[PDB]
């Protein structure tokens, strides 16, 4: 996350870290939507050009974490994955349309002050909050900057990072890139000279873009960190998987496969 | 929807995090 | 996102 700040304790209790088992490695962000289901980006699991291609036996997740580099005894939980599911129409060989995947935990994780599910949007929430200018929140342990110098690397924070960003008008998103944009994605970020900056970055893929409903006070996961061209460049924006638009598939998986 | 989206250390305790107000204010601007 | 996309 570029230009973000440290998360407060328990600020994003649905935050999940996706790791490759061996060699052990932090791969992507993800989110908890129930005691047995985790949401992430399809490209985190299946995407050859980025050394991504894994089944449930290649991965594990850590839930309830705040600091990347410290073992948080009696707070963090670890879990194997029973199975992974990728949207059947997920398109990697072009623009990553329907960049979404679900992962079922081998056992239910216990909720606590630090582990708690985020809500998925219904039509009314989507219709009322997905408006240009309305802000959402993106979180992750991804890189702090797109570039590196001889003395300063891209940077990997130890503490979870968070940034608030405004949803952008679709025509602006479209004109900012040559990559085709579908109705299964939306973009967010500040325009040049709105002053503020901020963006998700390498390593934040799969993490959530959440909005706090002023109607019932609950946090809803409106998007998934999907793609971008570099990080926090002027005139560029982050793209996110449109969760509500893929709700039918999400429901099918949970209903058809459990928990 | 169960108890989704209500954080134990914030909403459940009537405490607001440091930046959620910026989110709320954006539904006006 | 992924370096050099
Ligand atoms: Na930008």
């Amino acid at each position: 996350i570029v230009e973000g700040s440290d998360a407060e304790i328990g600020m994003s209790p649905w935050q999940v870290m996706l790791f490759r088992k061996s060699p052990q490695e932090l791969l992507c962000g993800a989110s908890l939507i129930s005691d047995r289901w985790v949401l992430t980006a399809a490209h985190c699991l299946l995407y050859p050009p980025w050394d991504k291609n894994f089944t449930e036996n290649d991965l594990l997740v850590r839930i309830g974490k705040h600091s990347r580099t410290r073992y948080e005894a009696n707070i963090e939980k670890i879990s194997m994955l029973e199975k992974i599911y990728i949207h059947p129409r997920y398109n990697w060989r072009e623009n990553l349309d329907r960049d979404i995947a679900l992962m079922k935990l081998k056992k239910p994780v216990a909720f606590s002050d630090y582990i708690h599910p985020v809500c998925l949007p219904d039509r009314e929430t989507a219709a009322s909050l997905l408006q240009a200018g309305y802000k959402g929140r993106v979180t992750g342990w991804g890189n702090l900057k797109e570039t590196w110098t001889a003395n300063v690397g891209k940077g990997q924070p130890s503490v979870l990072q968070v940034v608030n960003l405004p949803i952008v008008e679709r025509p602006v998103c479209k004109d900012s890139t040559r990559i085709r944009i579908t109705d299964n994605m939306f973009c967010a970020g500040y325009k040049p000279d709105e002053g503020k900056r901020g963006d998700a970055c390498e390593g934040d893929s799969g993490g959530p873009f959440v909005m706090k409903s002023p109607f019932n006070n609950r946090w809803y996961q409106m998007g998934i960190v999907s793609w971008g061209e570099g990080c926090d460049r002027d005139g560029k924006y982050g793209f996110y998987t449109h969760v509500f638009r893929l709700k039918k598939w999400i429901q099918k998986v949970i209903d058809q496969f459990g928990e | 929807e169960a108890d989704c989206g209500l954080r134990p250390l914030f909403e459940k305790k009537s405490l607001e995090d440091k930046t959620e107000r910026e989110l709320l204010e954006s539904y006006i601007d | 996102x992924x370096p050099x996309f």
